[PDB]
RNA sequence: GGGGACGGGUGAAACAGGAUGAUCCCGCCGAGACCGCCGGCCGCGCAGGCGCCUGCCAAGACCGCCUCUGUCAAUCAAGGGCGAAGGCCGGGGGCUAGAAGGCGAUCAGACACCACCGUAUUCCCGGCCGUAAACGGUGCCGCCCCGCGGCCGGCGCGCGCGUCCCGCCGGCCGCCCAGGGAAACCGGGAGGCUCCGGGCUCUGGGGGGAGUAUGGCCGCAAGGCUGAAACUUGAAGGCAUU
């Protein structure tokens, strides 16, 4: 399901500059 | 048996068969014969062959009609060993699977009620009754659905007739009511007067209580055809 | 032990290459029970086959 | 003081004189000030009773349940802790239970129970937050808190003992046959480390 | 393209129903959707059935008949070819075939 | 699976009818043969039940448990608060709660 | 005559034929497919079970059992329900070989209402 | 009213201190320890905690047997009744 | 307890099980799940969903009526409730399957599909979460609209008289003449529409970027809800034909 799994690392790229951001705060 | 008159195999060498005799209510009582070990002492042959269950069709205890008793198989477990012969005690009743698979239809209705019921005897035995609904003599639709007012009638019916038929019978005398089928048949007079019923009959009785010492009921139910009348 | 069975019927041959025939045995010598057994090689009715080994019958079920 | 589950003071007839005499149970959960308690081989299976074993039925749970006949208790004594009856070999009198551990006992049909779950149950649920609790329920057992860490003590405390960084040295794993100044970390152990199951 | 005026499946006045499973794939299927074919095929076959009655020592002994509903997959029962691909008029024409 | 009396009845009692909630009031109305059915509850405290059903035996007048609770006696009498005994005096209709 | 149950069993993977006392608690013979054959592909298959109940029958001869009331099985529980290759096999060696029966009868345990079964919801994807 | 917004209703004591995960588990004890349960007896809503494992009702000053925070354990319910249809079916 | 060498598993295998006697048979014994065949162009519920005995507790449509009220209505931002599964916080449980993991095989490599084992989970209670191809991919309240049948729930018309017939039906449905559409197909509407207007609320404006960035709100989290722009680009897409 490329979709499905298009979401899923849309996801991760999200968490990863939330959390990035975090760091740099 | 092949080993008190017979060589037989190495393990069977030592292993008698005593014969297993059923109830007087059947008119052939030999269920057949059971093999045990010859007593060493530490084990007496009879207290192994004390308690043993079998399944014996009712077409084969009571010999004739096969349209009618071959598809009921009765349960019946040695609770005693006498001279030998180990006289067996009712364990309850089975309707085969080639009877229970032929009775389902599609486009029908199942009503199937359980119920247990106290005996004079101490016992206790769960009656399990199934029943189905028939499309009428003249009737234009196919299906033979009923609507829920005679679903609830007809519930209460199993329920009534079993407990006006079977309220304080004693075991030997439900064993012989079920090997007449009357208990089938006084089902259905009540079930047809709301509705047709494609098949109204006990599927298997089960014993949830069994009183200690069952040596008067075995007397009673297999020792005399005179007290089974 | 071998026993003597004659063909009832040729019935249409299977095998994926056509190769082996279906063929129904009456062992002529005891109780002619019209068994199917199949056979390769060229056959017509009445050829008596010699064999038996009567474990086993044949599968023309479709 | 030292036993998280309730104890109950039973007070029976005495059979041997004229006065009453008091017997100490651990107590099932549900049993009340008030409450009959019967002790004997013909006794009902309610919670409280004590029966032999062979009379508790499979499937039953029981607690301070004695390991040899007339041992007056020994197995499932903690709180919420309880035994269940397994099975029953009436030609050997002996009956299967199955510990709180899980490990499967043959007892004596004769050992007798007190039916239900010893009371307190959930007791360890609540976190104990602070050190102050810890030491005060420790107060009321023996003087084993608070633990220093053998890395932490010096070369001649403990076999962990001290270098330059706090390190085990050698494997925490030793034999069961270890001197009895040397068995300190894990002893015998099968297997170590977490993992599924 | 709706292929099916049922959408594959006879759940109508409904929003959910049983799931079952194929009897060979073992996968979970609607109840509506799955193939549901009824056999009631007796237990030995009709060859052993004239052998068994004649060795039979009990009078009016008949062959039990087994009844089973087979219920397979759409995947299962197509290629097992319990059901087939039809015609685009065919696949609108119902009845045993 | 497997109250015409048990629930609506005590209502009808309550709407039309001389009922006596609570133990002392009972005691008295028995002890006079004034009650027609006497209604325990399951949590009744064990003497209380004993003394209450010897009376009613020397009074002849029947004593019946509710399903249980005291608690539960209460709400069906519409009350707010516990009743381990009631006595109905005179009864509206239908006494189905005597079940023989 | 004298009768024992069969207790016949095929289901994929294997047959077993087991002769017993009537009662269930005692056996006679118990040779299955498997025992006859060299290959595991064919354990369930209509020969090696012919063979099995062959040597079968020569114990129930010793033991004298001369028929035999068959109980034929298939795995049954949350999957199966339809009887193997060498279930026909089993009876059609006794009736052939002459064991008289009197009593064919199905005994599948057959679940009313079953737990879960092995696969997934996409079922065994092969 | 409700002065803590949060599940900091009992735990309000402990302050900004011992970690969110043990402060949630001890609201759930601390609030079922010194909740008032219903004796089977009073059928009051009076029984408070005494000590570990024994409750007291109030009114029906009855002491009974509990689970350390709550008076009947989920454990102890299922046993109960496996004692009681276990007890039916042996009579 | 018996009796005896394999049992399993498969497409064929292999790994685990078995002379401490397995498998197999019967007798029991205990847990946890699940309610089979009846089970459906059946029904019910606002959807999500709904099946043991179904006691007892409140409800809900429908039909019937010369009962009552007298516009009490329709749809809806803001606001509330409910919401499959998976998940989550914390207990209870824990049989079966089984996301992880481990192991056989299979391959060039599979760490995948297929065995076998198995943690979380699956079940119960107390909260979250707020999503699904949550789909009739079709909002709701109306008005009319042609035939041909089926099913279910009431109610009447009759008739020898049967769960028969005929209506009225309230829903669930199949097929379809017109009519509509790009067509597939709808026709109990997707008809009455370029001959374009009953009422109401929502949503879309070539494709990507992008459901991203940022701010808010909500959540314990996972996330959900709201929601761009720079920039890039000639097709993407529907239904049909060969």
């Amino acid at each position: 399901m490329r979709a499905k799994w298009a979401k899923k690392r849309m996801r991760k790229l999200k968490r990863k500059r939330r959390h990035m951001k975090a760091r740099s705060k | 048996k092949k080993i008190t008159q017979r060589k037989n195999p190495d393990p069977y060498l030592k292993k008698e068969w005593y014969p297993v005799i059923a109830p007087a209510h059947f008119k052939s009582r030999h269920i057949g014969q059971t093999p045990v070990t010859k007593t060493a002492g530490l084990r007496v042959a009879t207290d192994v062959i004390n308690h043993r269950v079998y399944e014996v069709n009712l077409g084969d205890l009571n010999p004739g009609a096969e349209d009618l008793n071959g598809n009921t198989k009765f349960y019946l477990q040695t609770q005693l060993v006498s001279d030998g012969k180990c006289l067996t005690n009712f364990h309850g009743m089975d309707i085969t699977r080639h009877k229970y698979g032929s009775l389902f239809r599609k486009g029908c209705d199942c009503i199937d009620v359980f119920m247990d019921i106290p005996t004079t005897d101490g016992y206790l035995l769960r009656v399990f009754v199934i029943a189905f609904t028939d499309r009428f003599r003249f009737q234009r639709r196919k299906n033979c659905h009923v609507k829920g007012r005679v679903i609830r009638m007809m519930r209460a019916g199993i329920y009534e007739t079993l407990h006006n038929e079977l309220g304080k019978v004693s075991i030997p005398v439900l064993v012989t009511k079920l090997s007449n089928f009357e208990v089938n048949a006084k089902l259905t007079e009540a079930l047809q007067k709301i509705t047709m019923c494609r098949d109204v009959m006990i599927r298997r009785v089960k014993v949830v209580k069994r009183p200690r010492n069952t040596m008067e009921l075995l007397s009673t139910m297999h020792d005399s055809n005179q007290v089974r009348n | 032990e071998p026993i003597n069975a004659r063909v009832i019927e040729v019935l249409g041959r299977t095998s994926s290459r056509g190769g082996i025939t279906q063929v129904k045995v009456e062992f002529m010598t005891g109780e002619k029970r019209q068994i199917i057994r199949n056979v390769i090689g060229p056959v017509r009715k009445d050829d008596i086959l010699v064999l038996m080994e009567s474990e086993r019958e044949a599968r023309r079920l479709r | 003081r030292g036993r998280g589950a309730p104890l109950a003071r039973v007070q029976f007839p005495n059979m041997r004189g004229e006065g009453r005499v008091n017997e100490l149970f651990i107590a099932p959960e549900g049993m009340y000030t008030g409450q009959e308690v019967f002790s004997g081989n013909k006794a009902t299976l309610h919670i409280g009773n004590i029966l032999p074993v062979g009379n508790i039925p499979e499937g039953t749970y029981v607690c301070n349940v004695e390991e040899k006949p007339m041992d007056r208790g020994c197995l499932a004594r903690a709180s919420g802790t309880y035994c269940l009856v397994v099975a029953h070999n009436m030609e050997t009198n002996k009956t299967r239970i199955r510990l709180p551990s899980g490990q499967k006992k043959l007892i004596s049909s004769k050992a007798r129970a007190m039916i239900g779950l010893v009371a307190g149950g959930g007791r360890t649920d609540k976190p104990l937050l602070k050190a102050g609790n810890a030491y005060h329920k420790y107060k009321a057992k023996r003087n084993c808190w608070p633990v220093v860490r053998g890395v932490a003590m010096n070369p001649v405390d403990h076999p962990h003992g001290g270098g330059n960084h706090q390190h085990i040295g050698v494997s925490s794993c030793v034999p069961r046959n270890a001197v009895p100044g040397q068995k300190v970390g894990l002893i015998a152990a099968r297997r170590t480390g977490c993992s599924g199951g | 393209p709706v292929k099916r005026r049922n959408n594959g499946r006879s759940k109508y006045n409904c929003g959910h129903t049983n799931i079952v499973r194929c009897q060979n794939c073992h996968r979970c299927v609607p109840k509506d959707k799955v193939i549901k074919r009824f056999t009631i095929r007796n237990i030995v076959d009709n060859t052993i059935a004239d052998d068994v009655l004649n060795a039979c020592v009990i009078q009016g002994f008949a062959i039990p008949k087994l009844y089973n509903k087979v219920q397979y997959c759409v995947s299962c029962s197509i290629h097992n070819h319990i059901v087939r691909v039809r015609s685009r008029e065919d696949r609108k024409i119902r009845t045993p075939p | 699976s497997t109250q015409d009396s048990i629930s609506l009845t005590l209502t009808l009692v309550v709407k039309s009818g001389k009922y006596t909630l609570g133990t002392d009031q009972a005691i008295r109305n028995i002890r006079d043969g004034k009650a027609q059915l006497v209604f325990m509850a399951n949590n009744c405290p064990p003497l209380v039940k004993s003394q209450v059903d010897y009376l009613c035996h020397l009074s002849k007048t029947p004593v019946r448990v509710f399903a249980g609770s005291s608690r539960e006696l209460g709400i069906a009498v519409g009350r707010q608060f516990n009743v381990s005994i009631m006595t109905i005096l005179e009864a509206g209709d239908a006494d189905l709660t005597s079940i023989l | 005559e004298a009768f024992a149950v069969c207790h016949i069993y095929a289901g994929k993977n294997d047959t077993f034929i087991h002769v017993t006392d009537l009662s269930g608690r005692e056996t006679i013979g118990r040779v299955s497919g498997g025992m006859k054959v060299k290959r595991h592909c064919d354990e369930p298959s209509a020969y090696a079970a012919m063979q099995a109940t062959q040597d079968l029958i020569e114990i129930i001869t010793d033991r004298g059992i001369t028929a035999v009331h068959i109980k034929i099985r298939a795995d049954g529980g949350t999957g199966k329900r339809v009887y193997g290759g060498g279930s026909a096999a089993g009876i059609r060696a006794l009736v052939r070989g002459g064991i008289k029966i009197g009593r064919i009868e199905d005994s599948t345990p057959i679940p009313t209402d079953r737990t879960r079964h092995k696969g997934g919801r996409r079922g065994r994807r092969l | 009213m409700a002065k803590r917004t949060k599940k900091v209703g009992l735990t309000g004591k402990y302050g900004t201190r011992y970690g969110r995960a043990a402060r949630k588990q001890l609201l759930k004890i601390e609030t079922s320890q010194k909740a008032k349960y219903t004796c089977p007896f009073c059928a009051k809503d009076k029984v408070r905690r005494t000590a570990c494992g024994i409750w007291t009702c109030r009114s029906c000053s009855k002491t009974m047997a509990g689970g350390a925070y709550s008076l009947h354990t989920e454990p102890a319910n299922a046993a109960r009744a496996t004692i009681r249809r276990l007890r039916l079916a042996r009579e």
